[PDB]
């Protein structure tokens, strides 16, 4: 799963 | 609502306490109350709002993924079909997630976005609007995955347009927006090339602007740049 | 209650799903529903009940400690007094914790304990009763810390008496009971010598009975014995 | 803080 902020 | 009788300053103070106590549901309720006072939010207060709901919805998304996985596995050949319970419970969590998303979108539409005059505030809220439509998109199937996806895209796009006009390439809000819109492209819009292109251009333009920054601004910007790099590493 | 219309087997199944999803509030609600069907619980089902409420109350206790700490610090000399908010919010969390404890104690009193004929079931429930009075004791101050403490002590004592008569020294329920009653003595009853004595005697009597165990029973028993040793290390 | 189960 990719990083988000 | 239930927070109507509490002072705005008390709601903010309690949101901070709730964060320290890792009580994110409470933190979100306090910040909902604060927003509903009808005054614009400061930068710190916007951060409290976003942290609270990100944690609440994050938990829901994690639970939904576990449940959806179990449900998928229970519906395949060569094992066993064992009743409506997994679907029912995935649906319950899904509905609760949708409810939180609708609440956040409700706050943004009434009336945070329209009252947000400055680039920093307006981009932050439009990014949030993109994010919460993205979470709705993650669980959408029926007559509406497409319209939900477009709503996410439209919010992110408006945010992007403002960010490129009004903020330097290292601005953490601009960076975080681009990070998330890139994920939107990869995971939601089936546009991996757009995702990779956006992450790379954002990273490279930020790199070239780092020289203008203080040590503290540098730390903030490079943290998010590392996330862009992490995603690119995952995708390439 | 709200679970009255759901099948017992469906509640148990959903409790298991909720555990996998780390949705402990849901897990506790499902297990409350299951208990309220009025049938005795199996060993697996007792474990689900205890895991659910331990996680819920554990979160509350952790939050309460953070808040109480902040509150204590805000009430001392040589800094600043900054309003009723920290006390209010600690009180809110405290009340919610008390509510969960009362719910669990309610289930045990109506009617899990009285219907528990076997040693394994009755000791498990009396241990729980001790535990949830202990959590109430942790936050108690007024006309009632003493009566609450005694209620914890009485439940633990009855459990201990049965356990010593009916279970071998390595039985995990007997071990876990002793571990927790030892903590009760140290942290609640201001009886550190009783705490240390109980932990040591329990450990030593278990050690001497390990030879009777299978590899799997050995693993279960030694896990809890290590906790006894950990506590003794902390206290001596 | 001491261990409990
Ligand atoms: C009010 C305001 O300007 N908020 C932005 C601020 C920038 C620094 N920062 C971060 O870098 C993290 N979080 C976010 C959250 C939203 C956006 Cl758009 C960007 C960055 C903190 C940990 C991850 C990155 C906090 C928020
Ligand atoms: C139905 C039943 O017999 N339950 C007890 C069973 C024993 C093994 N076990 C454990 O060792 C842990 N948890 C507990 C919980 C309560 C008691 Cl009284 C003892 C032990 C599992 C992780 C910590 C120890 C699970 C429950
Ligand atoms: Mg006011
Ligand atoms: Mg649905
Ligand atoms: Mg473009
Ligand atoms: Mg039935
Ligand atoms: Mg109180
Ligand atoms: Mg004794």
């Amino acid at each position: 799963f990719p990083a988000t902020v | 609502g239930a927070m109507g009788s509490m002072e705005r300053a008390s709601l903010i103070q309690k949101a901070k306490l709730a964060e320290q106590a890792e009580r994110y549901e409470d933190m979100a309720a306090f910040m909902k109350g604060a927003v509903e006072k009808g005054e614009e939010l400061s930068c710190e207060e916007r951060n409290l709002l976003s942290v609270a709901y990100k944690n609440v919805v994050g938990g829901q998304r994690a639970a939904w993924r576990v449940l959806s996985s179990i449900e998928q596995k229970s519906n395949e050949e060569g094992s066993e079909e064992k009743g409506p319970e997994v679907r029912e419970y995935r649906e319950k969590v899904e509905t609760e997630l949708q409810g939180v998303c609708d609440t956040v979108l409700g706050l943004l539409d009434s009336h945070l976005i329209k009252e947000a005059g400055d680039a920093e505030s307006r981009v932050f809220y439009l990014k949030m609007k993109g994010d919460y439509y993205r979470y709705l998109a993650e669980v959408a199937t029926g007559d509406d995955k497409k319209r939900i996806i477009d709503s996410a895209r439209s919010a992110y796009q408006e945010a992007m347009d403002i960010s490129k006009k009004e903020m330097p390439p290292t601005n953490p809000i601009r960076l975080g927006l681009a990070l998330n819109f890139s994920v939107f492209h990869y995971e939601i819009a089936n546009s991996p090339e757009e995702a990779i292109s956006l992450a790379k251009t954002t990273f490279d333009e930020a790199m070239a602007d780092l020289h203008t920054l203080s040590e503290d601004s540098y730390k903030d910007s490079t943290l998010i740049m590392q996330l862009l790099r992490d995603n690119l590493t995952l995708w390439t």
